[PDB]
């Protein structure tokens, strides 16, 4: 779950 | 009278991380020129609500004391605030951003999406409600931020600590509304909206009762 939403959150 | 060198910092840091914000000229010709039906109509809608989603966890990043707060209350924070923040943003967007023209076949398109004119009358009301205000972008970055600082949302384990992020854009707000309105009932108009925001989790409840979305969207709502 929050997969998509983990990823935009810890990029960069 | 004026805005403390730490207020004005603050202030500075929400009002960069707004400005960075940018809907893509690729979604604003969709809206001029995709085919007009129900399916196509619901689907740039799909894209739209992506894109703001995307805008709004790079904005919600850079907001002062966002990355002090546990990963697992960031989260929350993002899932809890999403429907609210979004609406603000498609306000603004149809009310400052969009020219005279798109506005009115952004219009046609909601209206004839398959989406309930239960959803879409209290959204156009809230928008033109929005629009009387005449919110300064300051006004705009700072509710948003109150919206997604918000420390009321299910699943947020140290609420406290959001408070403390929260509360000064709160007084912020307030000192903004006593210098650029000194009309001094502008503060409780702007909450009046934050209330209003609220509202419409219950009309997208409602609506997602009735994986047709996106990923980001399934993961958000
Ligand atoms: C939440 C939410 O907050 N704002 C919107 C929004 C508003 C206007 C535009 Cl032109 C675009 C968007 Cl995204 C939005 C939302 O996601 N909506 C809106 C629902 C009420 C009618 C308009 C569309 C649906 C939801 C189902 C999937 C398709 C997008």
């Amino acid at each position: 779950d929050h997969q998509l939403l983990r990823y935009l959150l810890d990029k960069d | 009278m004026e805005l403390t060198p730490d207020q004005q910092t603050l202030l500075h840091f929400i009002m960069d991380s707004y400005n960075k914000q940018r809907m893509p000229q690729e979604i604003t010709n969709k809206i001029l020129k995709e085919a007009f039906s129900a399916e196509e109509n619901f689907l740039i809608l799909t894209e739209m609500a992506t894109n703001h989603v995307q805008v709004l966890v790079e904005f919600t990043k850079k907001l002062p004391g966002f990355q002090t707060l546990d990963h697992e209350d960031q989260i929350a924070l993002l899932k809890g605030s999403a429907v609210e923040a979004m609406f603000l943003r498609s306000a603004e967007i149809f009310n400052k951003k969009l020219p005279s023209g798109h506005s009115d076949l952004l219009e046609a398109r909601i209206r004839n999406s398959g989406i309930s004119d239960e959803y879409i009358t209290p959204m156009f009301s809230f928008y033109k409600s929005i629009g009387e205000l005449k919110m300064t972008q300051e006004e705009y970055a700072l509710l948003t931020a109150i919206v997604i600082l918000s420390p009321d949302r299910q699943y947020i384990k140290d609420r406290e600590a959001v408070e403390k992020l929260q509360e000064p854009l709160l007084d912020v707000l307030q000192k903004l509304c006593k210098i650029h309105q000194p009309n001094p009932q502008h503060f409780a108009c702007l909450l009046g909206r934050l209330t209003e925001l609220r509202t419409f989790n219950h009309h997208h409840a409602e609506m997602l009762m009735s994986h047709k979305f996106t990923p980001l969207l399934c993961e958000i709502w």
